[PDB]
């Protein structure tokens, strides 16, 4: 069926904000359309409706518009739930998928931006016998400044021994945060003196970097 | 409104066979029906969607064609690979869906299932490499610090973890696993600690590893 | 006038006779049947006598009451048909995607019986809208 691409979208300026997200179709049917929304760790949901005969639209903050080989979603009061979105249809009048959905584009809802606080945390003797080590990054609100950890040991980059994920905005403190961990043998901590995390962003920093030696922790 | 609720959110062996389920609440089969959507790991990849066009109607690309021979009921609506060689590419999240309509009458019902996972792993059960993790002095900023408990490379899920006699679980959160090709899982618990709360207690992490029927506990010190 | 409703019921009965023709061939040739999206397709206008690319199919009752089926992608297998809607025959449920050919209680004969029974209420409506 019709292939699709979805763009652009970025963080809101605030609650109650206005954003407009477009898509392009490789092949034609008319304006046979609907938008699906994916809140994180949930079942997906449905937004827009009505076909090439563009009968009346959608309740509340949602809206959309189409012509040629494009269709678009405008949200006029963008809320903290509203954090991933997609397009669809299959040929009769409603429901299903275009065998692919229109592959979506990130959305997020703002409070004051930050750069991260970053700390290495000391491994215990049990961790050091096991050659394990650990790091944290903390950041108030979701902007986000979406990020990558780069574990390095005496200037050698680490892989095949590595774990990462981001926890959601804290219910009281609003902290975004990102743990990570590394592992080698005790003999690698005898051969190599210093262990480090470089931290890198979509925002304008691959500086910010922390490092430690086994004897001072 | 109407409801969907899945079961069998567990495990299979690669090249073996598997059978999931629905249990659709009060559903009577009609013009509108049920269908089975394959949420891929994290990223919504292209060829994913809309398996089983209507009730029992097998449909996909050749990449699974013939495997997905779904059964029947008024509620069980069962996606199924009963003799059909479940591949590594078939580890995913499989969702019930229903063909909803608007206009306030019947069929205006929230239409997606709770999302049954499918783990594929030839691991044995394995006990976690547990490690509580003290703060660095450098972290002591904004009047705060944090502590971790790493729970590395174990199988199967799930696990219960707590702190300080099991009384400390508010002001605490946990990172889920990253599922490597080796078919293991992990956690990291973290404690949010105010600087006024350091030194005021002995801090301890409690691990109840359900698959090994055993409790392990460790005190915070390097 | 009733000739449009006769044409509508004729579209169902033409397709059910195409299905029966494929079943009678399978019975004769000792073959099992595949009815899913990998099997025989029912969109081709030559099943209904119209030539390849003949614009008479665009208004034909046979293409109209088969493109407008709730399982239609643009293609339509025998199962997408036998699981679809709407029809004046009503429609079946629980039908399995293949039937083998076997010597006792032969599955293709049980399938042929299943199709034949629901075809009889359609023959009643065809007798009606042919004799009116």
């Amino acid at each position: 069926d019709i292939q699709l691409t979805q763009s652009p979208s970025t963080v809101s300026a605030s609650l109650g904000d206005r954003v407009t997200i477009t898509c392009r179709a490789s092949q034609d049917i008319g304006s046979w359309l609907a938008w699906y929304q994916q809140k994180p760790g949930k079942a997906p949901k449905l937004l827009i409706y009505k076909a090439s005969n563009v009968e009346s639209g959608v309740p509340s903050r949602f809206s959309g518009s189409e012509s040629g080989t494009e269709f678009t979603l405008t949200i006029s009061s963008l809320q903290p739930d509203d954090v991933a979105t997609y397009f669809c249809q299959y040929y009769n009048s409603y429901s299903h998928a275009t065998v692919t959905f229109g592959p979506g584009t990130k959305v997020d809802i703002k409070r004051t931006v930050a750069a991260p606080s970053v700390f290495i945390f000391p491994p215990s003797d049990e961790q050091l016998k096991s050659g394990t080590a650990s790091v944290v990054c903390l950041l108030n609100n979701f902007y986000p400044r979406e990020a990558k950890v780069q574990w390095k040991v005496d200037n050698a980059l680490q892989s095949g021994n590595s774990q990462e994920s981001v926890t959601e905005q804290d219910s009281k403190d609003s902290t975004y945060s990102l743990s990570s961990t590394l592992t080698l043998s005790k003999a690698d901590y005898e051969k190599h003196k210093v262990y480090a995390c470089e931290v890198t962003h979509q925002g304008l920093s691959s500086p910010v970097t922390k490092s430690f030696n086994r004897g001072e922790c | 409104e109407g409801q969907l609720l899945e079961s069998g959110g567990g495990l299979a062996q690669p090249g073996g066979s598997l059978r999931l389920s629905c249990t659709a609440s009060g559903f009577t089969f009609s013009k509108n029906a049920m269908n089975w959507v394959r949420q891929a790991p994290g990223k919504r990849l292209e060829w994913v969607a809309g398996i089983i066009g209507n009730g029992s109607d097998t449909y996909y690309a050749d990449s699974v064609k013939g495997r997905f021979t779904i059964s029947r009921d008024n509620s069980k609506n069962t996606v199924s690979l009963q003799m059909n060689s479940l591949r590594a590419e078939d580890s995913a999240i499989y969702y019930c869906a229903k063909d909803r309509h608007p206009w306030r009458w019947l069929q205006l019902f929230d239409s997606w299932g709770q999302g049954t996972l499918v783990t594929v792993s030839s691991a044995s059960t394995k006990g976690p490499s547990v490690f509580p993790l003290a703060p660095s002095s450098k972290s002591t900023s904004g009047g705060t610090a944090a502590l971790g408990c790493l729970v590395k490379d174990y199988f199967p899920e799930p696990v219960t973890v707590s702190w300080n006699s099991g009384a400390l679980t508010s002001g605490v959160h946990t990172f889920p696993a990253v599922l490597q090709s080796s078919g293991l899982y992990s956690l990291s618990s973290v404690v949010t600690v105010p600087s006024s709360s350091l030194g005021t207690q002995t801090y301890i992490c409690n691990v109840n590893h359900k698959p090994s029927n055993t409790k392990v506990d460790k005190r915070v010190e390097p | 006038a009733l000739l449009d409703e006769l044409k509508a019921l004729t579209a169902e009965l033409k397709v059910y006779s195409v299905i029966q023709s494929q079943i009678n061939a399978a019975l004769s040739a000792k073959q099992g049947i595949r009815i899913d999206a990998g099997g025989i397709d029912l969109v081709d206008p030559t099943l209904y006598g119209y030539a390849v690319g003949d614009p008479r199919w665009k208004d034909s009752p046979e293409y109209a009451l088969l493109s407008n089926l709730d399982t239609f992608s643009g293609k339509l297998s025998i199962k997408d048909f036998l699981s679809g809607s709407p029809k004046q025959s009503g429609e079946l449920k629980g039908l399995k995607d293949e039937y083998p050919f076997e010597k006792d209680n032969n599955p293709v004969g049980n399938f042929a019986t299943t199709v034949s029974d629901r075809s009889r209420p359609l023959n009643d409506k065809v007798n009606e809208k042919t004799t009116l």
